[PDB]
Order: structure tokens, then C-alpha cells, then sequence
């Protein structure tokens, strides 16, 4: 080898020869875009995103294909490269039909993940929904109570029946969160920076919330006695109760924000003080100066500003109303003042607006409600004079006006009508025509002509350096969520400025669908919206009690289940979106004809969408090169190309095995794997690495969860990075709602729920009664093979405590390997498949285990020779040099005789290492050698190294023994790259056998039939469902105790049913088929709070066994060491494990080579039944 | 019918690199490539079905609709 | 357990331990601890050992296998230790021990239990 010297982005690198530029840049922390590149597949070159400029070459070179040479200067971000990538991304977007974020998210000024928390509500994850809200909205309940909800105006469900009640759902989850201890987001470590926020309103509190999250020291100066702003001294109590506001502000203060109330800028505190002792200052003073009437006599007593009147009312200060009140204005202030006056005892309240009803800035619902309460309205009327008699207002003279022409807004301009004047009798006049920023609070700042503070757009920075502003002080009076969005943006900008580099807010570019029409939703089911509970007008017009009430949990879930899921499910993991955000792409210039070919499918696991396919070919290349099924392919040619299954059939009708590799390799959400949850929702999940337990290959995986629900499973890029149907999709049983979480005991002949202590006591007493009455060896323990090593060891210990040697499993087959070699284990490891010379795959190795099929495909591609022995067709027969279809073990006897005849057996060494050779020769002396047996013997003899892969769950023990004999005769045992590997049927078969569970189904059934066994303790097995003939056998047991995840058909006939938890809720140790020890991590906490090991430890402590996880692990390690099996990659290197230390050659009579058996494990049987019902393969 | 393709499949057997010729002869015989005929070819020659559909739809000379 | 559940007893003993009492279990007088040790390092010693030796039958053959003391049998049952019961059980006595043993044997699967009182 040679070390090549390259230069990538002005950084000298010493890379290795034969590497692509992509690999070198990846290993040297240089980012190169790529969409059609995978490490396990040959280069394709379609997308053209990885183009880099190489000095000395005129054309841009693909980094996924070009190999680094010596003295190579590579520029991966030159303007030529940037333009090429931008053009490629624009071309890809021109044919893209998707929705990066739903219209509900885009319509919200704070850009709250509306679809996210709506879908989380529909799944029952209320705390996760609240946490998602608090990522952009610190006040879920308060804002949900008071918000015009523009998101519902943009909701796509408007095209079907009625927009989703997003505000109501947010209020519901906010109420749930506030009912218990509130949710505080994680706080970054203290940065030692102090920020001074002036104002305790939504903008200031939002800035404090999003700056304390960054670890800064936050102090909020508030002039009013209590924080809240116009959410407290504006909005009345019947619309927003102040207890909720107090609770939210207390939650904010719990984050470390110091709110100094009664501190006023310019009166108690000067701006110089803040600028001197604080790094940054954010002003959120708001518009706190109501506009004067603007007509003569506006200063007469009896005329009061709207916001001042509402502040006096909220503060419970004495106000001077009367029988007759008129409110001048049309905003929220006018309507709130009118309704407050109605509730404060005014007999007549009349609202005067200069425009008409249609141009009323107030919401229609508020106006209608006030009309129900008794507020009268006069439109097209504006004030011109205040008739005051003795210094107190007597009436007000208005000039009627009419809509003449257009205005600055462009809709319509009202102009006065000459000769039209009306006198309205007035005891109180509330001028609520709008509010302006108080000039005193904003001294020393440059003011916009409108009176608001002038700030630089995108940075929220005032004229003074280090002083920021936002909210109503900058934009004028708006809705509260706009102020919250301003506060959040200003907080992000202030954090950037504090870090040193000030960066203006950059709005991302989203792919959105604007061609949608209601005709696209003509097939969706119409569901009624959630009813709104509104208090009676007569009863509510007298008190300040809240009008609307929060929805119930059932109504909230039913409402959130109405969502159409408009946003892309791959938003958080789409790379096309990331790349189009990284480059200034202008898609409109190239937009044109776009295909619409998505048709819904019935596949329960994988959903394909042709409209988001960038035609990278990754799914086809991974189904053909790695999996080897070749169920996908290109269809048509040119602009009409589409990825389709075999003959365009549904994925279930093809040979697809539902591995999900196509969904895992797709970059742009065209192919996705459906989440195992009630409602699909695109969420940012957390991934934990664990081990699949559905067969002995022990594939590692990353389980991605959000809350207590599992949302996805991804393969680990260890080797071929592959998962089969089980590991990828059968993790759905963790979220299953049919799981039992509390024990059941038999009361009055029926199973009913109880406590764990009582159930375990009953179990112990029943077992003790059986042992006492019927003596020793009368209790059978039928444990599943998916339990950890510690649980199996504990079950063996408990069986010793019960004086019973019947410790076995219904999934266990009769052993042959321990009578030949000494140990029932695989001699070699999965790492020697690649380096062996010949592979003998016996049974349905590829069909049962798809990952092993991919491993064999890779090994044969690397140079190995494959010989498949089976009875029917196999996917491995394509690349097999020799294929044998057999049904009897006479084939192996004939092979042994052929080996002996050609003198391919070194009799001296074999007789030295293997006793029982004369009998084997005598046994094979009479069989007839066939052509197939002779060919197989020639192949075996001519191979330097040989590995025999045996599917233990579909191969009889006679075949295994005969193959062991063949390996021993040709001296292919105990050496590197030679041996026998058993692919066990379940996750921890090897560990269960090593711990002491070594009784097969037949022995236990026989013992029950003779009447020797009178009770059974079944741990997560389903004898009744899997086998009908066992139903009578279970009738012979006096007592049956079942420990299962689900209430199976065999748990319904038990006396005690104990609940188990999934394998993602239990930490421990499992053993791979080759003997490798792997760790089961804790992805989720146990749903009932008790793990399987905890339950079994409680039961054992009831018998006087003092154990824990560490002690059991130590005992397991000692047990493995005593058999010379611990951390040994190759077995029998020194000598065999038989007492003679020799091979006891397998001599027996002929028998069927392969067997078909059921699965007794509960979860695996359930998932296999599910796949059979859905007509899927695996 | 499917027996009409029996001679062609017998002539181009032993190698899975002659699928385009088989498709052309099927196109000449049936005047089109029915999905049952493509299934029969896929079963007889041993080439994967997706490959057959791809090679068939690649060219404009092969059309999968009855005359 | 059907007359006094052990959870209640555990809760009461935990309440007692919450007062500052240190209960050293598995410590036996004369085997693990000598009386001199207690008399030397403690001001006062209070012995509450109780009557923990069941009376033998007092008839020839009382040592034959299949004859077990009442309190020892009840202790084995409570500790969930394996006892060698049978279809036929006779309890000799008339106290609380005899009745508890008879009812435990009935609940432990004995077909018929007969109590013999003089
Ligand atoms: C009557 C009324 C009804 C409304 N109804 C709704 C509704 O139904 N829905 C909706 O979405 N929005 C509504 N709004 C709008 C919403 O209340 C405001 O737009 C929002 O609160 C703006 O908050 P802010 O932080 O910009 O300023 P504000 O909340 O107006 O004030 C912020 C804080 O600044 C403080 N402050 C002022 N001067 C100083 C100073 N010199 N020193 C220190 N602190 C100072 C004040 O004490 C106040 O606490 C309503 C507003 C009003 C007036
Ligand atoms: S596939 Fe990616 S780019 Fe396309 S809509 Fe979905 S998230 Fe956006
Ligand atoms: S804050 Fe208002 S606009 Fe935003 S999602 Fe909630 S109701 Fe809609
Ligand atoms: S249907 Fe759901 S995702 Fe679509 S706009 Fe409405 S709330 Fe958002
Ligand atoms: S899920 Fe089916 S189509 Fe996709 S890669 Fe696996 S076998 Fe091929
Ligand atoms: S569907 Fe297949 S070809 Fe299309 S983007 Fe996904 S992986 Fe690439
Ligand atoms: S091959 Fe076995 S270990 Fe791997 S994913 Fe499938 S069931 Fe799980
Ligand atoms: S061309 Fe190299 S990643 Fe696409």
C-alpha cells in the first residue's frame, strides 16, 4: 500500500490508496452532498450532487466514484460546484410533489409543530405534545384559550368537513400539563451572560423562556405588580383566567428567570443602568397608551381609555360607570370593554364603529357573543363632539359616514356624509380606537413615524448597540402569538449576538403543494368536529366566569384523529430538504410538468409514493445487490421512469420479503416504513441500540422512540446493515394495547385483576402444594427462548428450589451435537463465512433468515462456493455450484461411503481423534452410492476449508449428526474457517441451553401424559394456539401458571397469569447463534414498572433465593467458563468437550432430513399469524 | 395461450442473457406482451420478474396492450 | 397466611424499625452470638426466644420418616420450603398448632386430614 497526499478545501490530508473522495472527505470531516450513494453498493452516478472540482481536470468529478490519487487538489465548495449542485437540486425539485411542512404549521406565526402535537394527542402522548408545543410556544393553555387561530383557516381539513380544533387541543394539553407539575425544558449549562428584558408580556416572557434555555442569566423588569402584560391587564377573566397565567409564569420562573416587578424604565430604572450592567437588553414594553378620541371634549370627565379601563377592572380598582355606556372602536379592546361593562352592571352598552360589520377587526365569534349578551352596535358612525354640561359628559355627537372609495388598505375608505349627525346619550364613553407606544418608556430611541420603536428587520436591533426590541412595541397592537414569535426570534438573535457572531433570522425554504383542491379529498371520511361547550348568555352576562370549557380526553383524541397528516413523514430525516436548504435554489424558474402517480396501497408495513422519488435507484440496488430478492425495478424510460415492484404488482403479491431495506435506504420519503402507532405523525425520535430476539442471528438495531411508544426501527450499519421482517416490523407488539399489565388470579372460577404481591404469593403456594402432594419432579417449567441469560439461570435456580429437573421449552429440539462433539453449540462464528472456501447451507437458511441469505450472497460474491441442501426451492440456489433436493438422510450415508471409497478420509488421524469409527464404516458399508452423493463427496473433499450452515428450526437432528460426521471425517472441525454453524430459531436459544433449559417438548409432553408432571409454569409460550393436540395435554395439569406478554389462549385456562414486558423494556444478556454474547439495552422503562427479571426475582425471593442482575451475570460467566465456551470464537481448538476428549461419531438409522414445526413463542407466533393473515412473506 | 412460446424458450435456454430476443419473439407471436406470457417467461428461463418488466418497458417497440 | 397475611406484619415491623431499632436477622444465640458478648457490650439483655422445639410424639417409632413436628412443618410451609406431604395426614394434638397444620395440609393438597385429640 501507499499513502496518497491530497488537498481538500485547503486542508492537507494523508489518505489511503483505493479510496474514493467521498470516503476521504467523510473520514476527514468534510461535507459532500450525496443522494444516490451507499457503501454496500457499486457507484451509480445519477443525482450528481457529489461533484467536486479537481485541479487539473476540466470537468467536475463525482466524489462517489473518483478515486483519490497522489497530489490531488480538490475544492468541494467552489462557485462552479455550488452552481452545479444548485441546478441539480432545482431539477430534482421541479418534479417533486410533496409538503415539507403542513399548511397549519406555516400559518402559525410561531411555526408551532401543529401536526406533530396533534398526532401525539391522537396517540395519547399528552406530555410529548406539550413538550413539542413548548419548543415554540411557552404558554400552551393561555394562548389556546385566546387566539384567532389562523392555522385553522389554512388547515387542509377545511377542504373536507371542518378544520382541526388545533387551539382547543393545545388548550386541552396545556390544562393537563398545568394540572400536575408543569413541564420545564432542559436547560443548557450556565454561560455567565446576563440579559435584561423590559416587560413581562408575551414577548418578554417568551424571550426569557428561550434565553434561559440557552443557559443565560435572565432578569425581567416589569412595571406592573404582576407579570403577564395585556394577557393579564387586557384580556378579561371570562376569556383567560388569571390562575392559568400565574401557573405558566411560575413555570417560567422555575427555569431561573428573575422577574422584578414594580420596576419601570425611566422612572425606577434608567436605560444606561441596563446597558452598563447587562450584555444585552430586550425591550418588550408594548403599546400601553390608548389613543384619545381626537374630537373636542375628549378630556371631559366620564371619558376613559379602553386599556386603562380594562386595567382598572382587572386590578379591581374602582371605576365610574353608569347606566349608559358607549365604546368607540372596533378592535379587541372595544369588544372586551363592552362585555366588561355589560358584566359590570351597565344597562345599555353601545359600540360605535366608523366602518361596517364586515370590516370589523374583532372576531365574528366575539361580536356575536356580545350581541347575545346584550351589546348594541352602530356602524358607519364616527365621533365629532362630546356634549358635556357641567364638566361631566352628557352625550356624544357623531357624524354618520358612508363607504366612498378605496383607501391605503385598498378595500374601502369611509368618508363623512354631510348633514348626517346623531346624538347618543352618554354616561360613560370608552375610547378604544387603538393603542400607541408610550413615548416615555422608549426615551432615547429612534421611533418609527407610526410611533413604534425602529428596529433592523431580521435582527430586531434598535439604534443603540446591544439593545433589542420586539412585540407590540415594534409592530404595534397585534395578536399574542405574533408577539411570542417576535420574542422567540429575538431570543435566538440575542443568543447569536452573545456568542459573538450576530446572524439575522433566515427563513427556510419549504416544498409545499399549492395545486390542492377539495376534489383531492372526495374519498376521505367525513367526521364531525368537536362540539364547543359555551355557557348560556343569560347566566354569563352577569359574572366573570369562563365561557368555554376544555374538551375531554376522549373528545381530544377523536378530534386529533381527524387530522389528514398533510406534512411529509420523512421531514426530520429527508436529505433533499436539507440540501435545498443549504443552497439558494430557485425552483419556480424551472417548474413545469409534474407527474401525479401516487395511488394508495394496502401493504401494512411499506408505503411507496412515486411523487417524491428522485430516482436514485437505491431501493432497487439494495433489493438486488444486498437482499437478493430483486422485487423492485425500473419501469418506462426517460421522464416517465418509475420504480415499481414485479410487474407493477402490489408489494405483497411479489417476492418481497418485507425486510424494509428499501424504506431504510430511501433518501426522500418516497418509500417509508409505517410507524407501529395508532396515528402516523412525523416526530423527532430518540434512537437506542438494542438486539433483535426473534431468531439467533442477533441483528442489532436502533429503536427510535418518542415517549413510551416505539415509532421506528433502523438497521445498524455493521455488516450489510440488514434486518428481516421480524426485527424491522414485529417490534409493533411493544405498543400493542392488548398487553396485560396487571396479574390475573382465579376468583369464583374467573380470572380477575389483582396485585403483584398476592399473585406471586398464590403462585408460590400453588407450586409448593403441587410439590408437597405429588413429590419431586412434578412441576414442569416451559420457558420461552427469548429470555435473557440471567432470567434463564434464575428459572433454573427456581427449578432447583422446587426440586424439579423438568426445565425445558416447547421450542427445543432433540440435541445431537453434544453427543458427538461435547457441546450443543456452533463451532465457529459468523465472521468466518466470508473467508471460508465452501459453504454448505442446509435447510431453509435463506428463507427463514434473510440476513443469513444476504451474508451467503456476499460470501459467494467474495469467492466462496455454496452448496445448498434442501427439499424445495431456495433463494440461494441461484449462486450455488451444486444443489441437492433430498428427503432422507440416506444421502449423507451415501456421501460418507463415497468419501471412504475414494480414500478422502485419513483413517489414522480420524481414529486418533474419533472413537466409534469401525461401527460407522460398518453402518455405511451397505448403502448404495448415488451420483449426487458422489458429487457432494468430491466437492467436500476438494475444499480446503468448509462451513456447514444449518437452519436448526427446519433441519432434523439426524441431518445435523450426519453433517458433523462428514466434517469430522474430512477434518473440517476445530480449525479456523471450518466448522458447523447452527442458526437457532429464537433470539436466546443458545443462552437458554447453556443456562440449563435442555428438555425438549416431547419429553415434557410424555412426562405429563404418564402423569409424572402435574403442574406447569409456562413463561411466554403459547402451547394452546401453536398446537391443537397439546390442548388435551394441558388438561392433565392440576395447576397452570402462565407468565406472558398477552392473554393468550393458553393463559385463559391458567390459574395465575403474570404479565411480562417486551425485550426493549428489559436489560440483560443474550447469546447469538455462534455463541457471541450481546447486551439487551433498556430502550423503554417497563410499562407496569416491573421487568421480567424483577418479577422472577420477586418469585424467587418468595422461595428464599437472594439474587440480582450482577450476581446472575457472574454465575452465567462462570458457567460459560466452566464449559470452555466463554468468548471463544472457535470451539474444540485444543480438544473436544466429550469426557474421552474425542469425537463420538454419529451412528444411527435413516430418518427424514427436514421437519416442519410450529412456533410456541407467543410474540413470534402472533407476528407469524399476522404475516400469514396479510399474505406476506419474510 | 402459452405453448406458442415453448419452442422459443427451448431455443434460447441455458443462458439468461437472451431475454431481449425472447421478448421480441413473444412480441411477434402475440402482437403484444401479456402479463401471463411475461410470467411464463420469468418462470421458464429463471430471470427475475422485475428485470423482465424493465427490459420489456425500456423499448418503445414493446407495447403491453392488446391490438 | 390465610389468618395473618405477612405484608401487614412486614409493615408493622418496618414501622418499629423506623423508631431507630436495629434488627440483626440471621443471628443466633449460642451459634453466631454468645451470651457473654451481649452481657459485655450491652447494659441490659432481654431474651424472647420463645418455645421453638415441638414435642415429640412420645411413642415408639416417633423418629420414623414421615413424622414431622407441627411448628417445624408450619415453618417449612411459611418459608416455601418443600415438605413431603401425602394423601393421608393425621395431626396429633388439639392446640392452635394442630388446627393450623390440619388446615394447611388441607390447602396443600391432602385428600383427607384427621386430627387426633386425647
Ligand atoms: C383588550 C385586549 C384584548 C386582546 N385580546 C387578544 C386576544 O383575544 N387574542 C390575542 O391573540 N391577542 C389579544 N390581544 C393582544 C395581546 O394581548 C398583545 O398583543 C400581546 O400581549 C403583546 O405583548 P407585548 O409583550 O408586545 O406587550 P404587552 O403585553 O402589551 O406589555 C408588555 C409588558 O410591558 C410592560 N411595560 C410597559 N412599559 C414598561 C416600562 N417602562 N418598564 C417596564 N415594563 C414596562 C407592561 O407592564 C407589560 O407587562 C389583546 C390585547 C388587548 C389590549
Ligand atoms: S420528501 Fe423531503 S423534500 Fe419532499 S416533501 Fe417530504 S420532506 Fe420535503
Ligand atoms: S398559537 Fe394560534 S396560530 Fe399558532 S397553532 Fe396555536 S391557535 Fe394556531
Ligand atoms: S389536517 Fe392536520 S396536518 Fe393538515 S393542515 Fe390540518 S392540522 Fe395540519
Ligand atoms: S422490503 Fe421488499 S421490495 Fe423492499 S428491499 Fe425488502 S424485499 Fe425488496
Ligand atoms: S423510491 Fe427508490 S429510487 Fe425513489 S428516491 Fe426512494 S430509494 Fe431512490
Ligand atoms: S434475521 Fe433474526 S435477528 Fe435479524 S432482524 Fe430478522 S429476526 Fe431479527
Ligand atoms: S452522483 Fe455521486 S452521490 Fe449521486
Amino acid at each position: 500500500m501507499r499513502l496518497v497526499r491530497v488537498n481538500i478545501d485547503n486542508k492537507e490530508i494523508f489518505a489511503e490508496e483505493g479510496k474514493t473522495i467521498l470516503e476521504v472527505a467523510h473520514e476527514n470531516n468534510i461535507e459532500i452532498p450525496h443522494l444516490c450513494y451507499d457503501k454496500r453498493l457499486k457507484p451509480y452516478g445519477a443525482c450528481g450532487l457529489c461533484v467536486v472540482e479537481i485541479e487539473g481536470s476540466p470537468k467536475l468529478a463525482r466524489a462517489c466514484s473518483t478515486y483519490v490519487t497522489d497530489k490531488m487538489v480538490i475544492k468541494t465548495d467552489s462557485p462552479r460546484v455550488r452552481n452545479a449542485r444548485k441546478m441539480a437540486l432545482e431539477l430534482l425539485l421541479s418534479e417533486h410533489r410533496g409538503d415539507c411542512r403542513p399548511p397549519c404549521v406555516l400559518a402559525c406565526p410561531a411555526h408551532t409543530d401543529c401536526q406533530g402535537y396533534v398526532g401525539l394527542i391522537a396517540n395519547g402522548q399528552f406530555r410529548e405534545a406539550v413538550a413539542l408545543i413548548k419548543e415554540q410556544l411557552p404558554f400552551p393553555a393561555s394562548i389556546g384559550r385566546v387566539c384567532p387561530h389562523p392555522c385553522e383557516e389554512a388547515c387542509r381539513r377545511n377542504m373536507v368537513d371542518q378544520p382541526i380544533a388545533i387551539a382547543e387541543l393545545k388548550r386541552f394539553v396545556g390544562d393537563i400539563d398545568l394540572l400536575d407539575d408543569g413541564y420545564i425544558p432542559p436547560i443548557k449549562p450556565k454561560t455567565g451572560k446576563k440579559v435584561a428584558i423590559v416587560g413581562g408580556g408575551p414577548a418578554g416572557l417568551t424571550c426569557a423562556f428561550f434565553l434561559a434555555k440557552e443557559g443565560h442569566d435572565i432578569v425581567v423588569y416589569e412595571a406592573m405588580p404582576k407579570a403577564g402584560g395585556m394577557l393579564r391587564y387586557g384580556i378579561p377573566e371570562y376569556r383567560l383566567p388569571k390562575g392559568i397565567l400565574d401557573k405558566e409564569i411560575e413555570l417560567i420562573e422555575k427555569m431561573g428567570v428573575q422577574i422584578k416587578t414594580n420596576m419601570r424604565l425611566g422612572v425606577d430604572i434608567s436605560l444606561e443602568y441596563l446597558r452598563k450592567n447587562y450584555d444585552a437588553v430586550f425591550l418588550a414594553v408594548g403599546a400601553w397608551k390608548s389613543s384619545t378620541l381626537g374630537c373636542p371634549g375628549d378630556s371631559a370627565e366620564g371619558v376613559i381609555g379602553g386599556i386603562e379601563f380594562l386595567r382598572k377592572v382587572s386590578m379591581n380598582q374602582p371605576v365610574n360607570l353608569g347606566q349608559r355606556v358607549l365604546v368607540v372602536g372596533g378592535g379587541n379592546t372595544a369588544m372586551d370593554a363592552a362585555r366588561t361593562a355589560i358584566r359590570l352592571g351597565a344597562k345599555e352598552v353601545t359600540v360605535l364603529y366608523r366602518r361596517t360589520r364586515e370590516e370589523m377587526p374583532a372576531e365574528d365569534i366575539e361580536v356575536n357573543e356580545a350581541e347575545e349578551e346584550g351589546v348594541k352596535f352602530q356602524f358607519l358612525v364616527a365621533p365629532i363632539e362630546v356634549i358635556t354640561d357641567g364638566g361631566r359628559v352628557r352625550a356624544l355627537k357623531c357624524q354618520r359616514m358612508r363607504l366612498g372609495d378605496m383607501d391605503e388598505s385598498g378595500r374601502r375608505r369611509p368618508v363623512p356624509i354631510e348633514g348626517a349627525e346623531v346624538i347618543f346619550e352618554a354616561d360613560t364613553i370608552i375610547s378604544a380606537i387603538g393603542q400607541k407606544v408610550r413615548v416615555e418608556d422608549v426615551e432615547g430611541l429612534e421611533l418609527t413615524r407610526h410611533g413604534t420603536i425602529k428596529v433592523d428587520e431580521g435582527t430586531y436591533q434598535t439604534s443603540l448597540e446591544g439593545v433589542f426590541a420586539g412585540g407590540d412595541a415594534v409592530t404595534g397592537p397585534k395578536i399574542a402569538i405574533e408577539a411570542i414569535a417576535q420574542g422567540k426570534n429575538a431570543a435566538r438573535v440575542i443568543d447569536s449576538y452573545l456568542r459573538g457572531k450576530l446572524e439575522p433570522i433566515k427563513e427556510p425554504y419549504y416544498v409545499k403543494q399549492e395545486d390542492l383542491t377539495p376534489e383531492d379529498f372526495k374519498d376521505r371520511e367525513r367526521k364531525p368536529r368537536v362540539p364547543l361547550k359555551v355557557a348560556n348568555a343569560e347566566e354569563r352576562k352577569n359574572n366573570f366566569r369562563e365561557i368555554t370549557s376544555t374538551m375531554t380526553e376522549k373528545e381530544a383524541i377523536a378530534e386529533a384523529s381527524r387530522c389528514l397528516e398533510c406534512g411529509c413523514m420523512d421531514y426530520f430525516e429527508c436529505q433533499l430538504y436539507k440540501y435545498v436548504n443549504q443552497y439558494d435554489v430557485d425552483p419556480q424558474r424551472l417548474s413545469g410538468y409534474k407527474h401525479k402517480r401516487y395511488e394508495p396501497q394496502k401493504h401494512p408495513f411499506i408505503e411507496r409514493n412515486p411523487d417524491k422519488c428522485i430516482l436514485c435507484g437505491l431501493c432497487i440496488r439494495v433489493c438486488e445487490e444486498v437482499v437478493g430478492v430483486c422485487a423492485l425495478g425500473f419501469v418506462n424510460r426517460g421522464f416517465e421512469t418509475i420504480v415499481k415492484p414485479e410487474f407493477g404488482l402490489p408489494l405483497e403479491e411479489t417476492s418481497c420479503i418485507s425486510c424494509g431495506q428499501c424504506a431504510d435506504i430511501c433518501p426522500t420519503g418516497a418509500c417509508i416504513g409505517k410507524q407501529p402507532v395508532a396515528k402516523q405523525v412525523p416526530v423527532n425520535t430518540v434512537a437506542t441500540k438494542t438486539v433483535c430476539t426473534f431468531c439467533g442471528m442477533g441483528c442489532e438495531m436502533l429503536v427510535e422512540t418518542k415517549g413510551n411508544l416505539i415509532f421506528d426501527v433502523s438497521p445498524v450499519q455493521s455488516n450489510e446493515g440488514m434486518l428481516c421482517a421480524f426485527g424491522r416490523f414485529g417490534i409493533k407488539y411493544v405498543n400493542d394495547k392488548d398487553r396485560i399489565l396487571a396479574p390475573l388470579i382465579k376468583v369464583n372460577g374467573e380470572l380477575s385483576k389483582t396485585t403483584f404481591d398476592q399473585a406471586l404469593i398464590e403462585t408460590a403456594k400453588k407450586l409448593q402444594a403441587i410439590r408437597a402432594s405429588y413429590g419431586k419432579d412434578s412441576i414442569a417449567i416451559i420457558a420461552s427462548q427469548r429470555l435473557t441469560n440471567e432470567e434463564a439461570l434464575l428459572l433454573t435456580k427456581l427449578a432447583q428450589k422446587l426440586d424439579t429437573t423438568v426445565i425445558g421449552s416447547f421450542d427445543l429440539r432433540e440435541s445431537v451435537l453434544d453427543r458427538i462433539f461435547g457441546l450443543n453449540a456452533s463451532t465457529n462464528s459468523f465472521d468466518e463465512i466470508y473467508s471460508t472456501d465452501l459453504i454448505v447451507a442446509v435447510g431453509k437458511v435463506a428463507e427463514n433468515h434473510a440476513v443469513m441469505g444476504a451474508k451467503l450472497k456476499k460470501a459467494v460474491e467474495l469467492g466462496a462456493k455454496l452448496v445448498t441442501i434442501n427439499n424445495g426451492e431456495t433463494r440461494a440456489d441461484e449462486r450455488a455450484i451444486a444443489t441437492y433436493k433430498i428427503d432422507n438422510t440416506a444421502f449423507f450415508k451415501a456421501t460418507i461411503k463415497a468419501l471412504f471409497e475414494m480414500k478422502a478420509v485419513d483413517e489414522d488421524y480420524v481414529s486418533k481423534i474419533a472413537v466409534n469409527l469401525d461401527e460407522l464404516k460398518d453402518d455405511v458399508k451397505n448403502v448404495e452410492v448415488t451420483d449426487e452423493a458422489s458429487e457432494f463427496a468430491k466437492i467436500i473433499a476438494g475444499a480446503k476449508t468448509a462451513m456447514v450452515i444449518v437452519d436448526e428450526e427446519s433441519v432434523s437432528d439426524t441431518t445435523i449428526g450426519q453433517l458433523a460426521n462428514i466434517l469430522t471425517l474430512t477434518q473440517k472441525i476445530g480449525r479456523p474457517r471450518c466448522g458447523i454453524i447452527k442458526v437457532t430459531g429464537l433470539g436466546n436459544t443458545q443462552g437458554a441451553w447453556d443456562m440449563g433449559i435442555r428438555m425438549s417438548k416431547e419429553g415434557i409432553v410424555k412426562l405429563i401424559n404418564e402423569g409424572k408432571v402435574k403442574a406447569a409454569f409456562i413463561v411466554s409460550e403459547d402451547p394452546q394456539a401453536a398446537d391443537k393436540n397439546l390442548g388435551e395435554v394441558l388438561d392433565k395439569l392440576e395447576c397452570l401458571i402462565v407468565a406472558d406478554v398477552f392473554l393468550t389462549e393458553t393463559g385463559k385456562r391458567a390459574d395465575v397469569v403474570l404479565p411480562l414486558v417486551s425485550h426493549v423494556e428489559s436489560t440483560g444478556t443474550v447469546t447469538r447463534a455462534d455463541g457471541k454474547i450481546q447486551n439487551l439495552n433498556l430502550v423503554l422503562k417497563p410499562k407496569n414498572g416491573l421487568s421480567n427479571l424483577d418479577l422472577l426475582l420477586k418469585l424467587a425471593e418468595l422461595f428464599g433465593l437472594q439474587y440480582n442482575l450482577e450476581k446472575l451475570n457472574r454465575e452465567m460467566v462462570e458457567l460459560l467458563q466452566n464449559e470452555n465456551k466463554y468468548n471463544q470464537q472457535i470451539l474444540y481448538t485444543e480438544g473436544f468437550a466429550t469426557p474421552d476428549k474425542t469425537v463420538h461419531l454419529f451412528v444411527s438409522k435413516d430418518a427424514p432430513a427436514f421437519v416442519e414445526k410450529a412456533v410456541f413463542d407467543t410474540v413470534k407466533n402472533r407476528f407469524e399469524k399476522y404475516l400469514q393473515d396479510k399474505h406476506l412473506k419474510y | 395461450d402459452l405453448s406458442l412460446l415453448d419452442p422459443v424458450l427451448d431455443e434460447y435456454k441455458g443462458e439468461k442473457s437472451n431475454i431481449i430476443a425472447i421478448l421480441q419473439k413473444t412480441q411477434e407471436i402475440y402482437r403484444f406482451l401479456p402479463l401471463d406470457a411475461l410470467n411464463y417467461i420469468s418462470e421458464k428461463t429463471g430471470v427475475k420478474k422485475a428485470k423482465i418488466y424493465g427490459i420489456a418497458t425500456f423499448y418503445a417497440q414493446f407495447r403491453l396492450k392488446p391490438v
